[PDB]
């Protein structure tokens, strides 16, 4: 499966090396992860992380999903220069819940049915 | 390279060099016919968002398109990894229906991340509306 986050795309080929590899925060505390199988890009799941927290999408084409948890803003880094973004805190999921999405997403390359998802 | 928007023809404008913050001029036809241009930088504050590319360049530019009734325009930005994901497959949900948009990355661009595109990109808005947050 291809995964991509600040420092470039490795190839992840079991859950235990994804588990690790989500652990990684090569600046500002924060990462950006992208997780697809398909070379085009889609299906995927973006994952933005920083400290414990993060916001999850899921898209495909004619799809948009973000995770829901339970509202301002929240700054999450799209790069390692420090490009910033700011997203919702009605969509801000625990790391932990993240880790599980992505876990449901490498076994079934399909939305992961553990979070709760808006539609966009 | 130049592109056609409208009865114009443009082409890159000079951008900074880019450093981590996306930066773009947007060009469009006002209502006289006339040409108008504005700079949009990524990292800002938004109205929407639970959309990641909302304040990106291309999203601010979609957004201006829909708060303006604007049909017609062309963005080009400095990103060297290309136009993002979040942009490809969002950026017809904040333009206005049938409103068409040309995002011209920098030339050489290559993606580092799947679902991003070096290529120029010709979105045309489709019939649904951003949720709000
Ligand atoms: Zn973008």
């Amino acid at each position: 499966m291809y995964a991509d986050d600040f420092d470039g795309e490795i190839e992840i080929d079991e859950v235990d090396s994804l588990v690790e590899f989500l652990s990684r925060r090569p600046a500002f505390d924060a990462n950006n992860f992208v997780l697809t199988f398909e070379e085009s890009g889609f299906p995927q799941l973006n994952i933005f992380a920083k400290n414990d927290i993060a916001v999850v999408y899921y898209m495909d084409i004619g799809e948009n999903f973000v995770s829901k948890g339970n509202g301002g803003t929240e700054k999450f880094y799209e790069n390692k220069l420090g490009g910033e973004v700011d997203l919702s805190k009605d969509c801000v999921v625990s790391k932990e819940q993240m880790i599980e999405a992505a876990k449901q997403f490498f076994a079934t390359k399909q939305r992961p049915e553990q979070l709760t998802w808006s539609e966009l | 390279g130049s592109y056609a928007l409208g009865p114009y023809q443009i082409s890159a404008p000079q951008l900074p060099a880019y450093n981590g913050q996306t930066v773009g001029t947007f060009y469009y036809v006002n209502d006289a016919g006339g040409l108008e241009s504005k700079v949009f930088s990524s990292g800002g504050p938004t109205p929407y968002p639970n959309y990641a590319n909302a304040g990106h360049v291309e999203g601010q530019s979609a957004l201006f398109m829909r708060d303006n009734g604007i049909s017609e325009g062309l963005v080009f930005h400095n990103n060297p990894e290309g136009t993002c994901g979040f942009c490809v497959n969002m950026t017809e949900t904040l333009l206005p229906e049938n409103a068409k948009m040309t995002v011209v990355p920098p030339e050489g661009a290559i993606p580092v991340k799947r679902g991003a595109t070096g290529e120029t990109k010709v979105f045309t808005g489709n019939s649904n509306s951003p949720k709000s947050p």
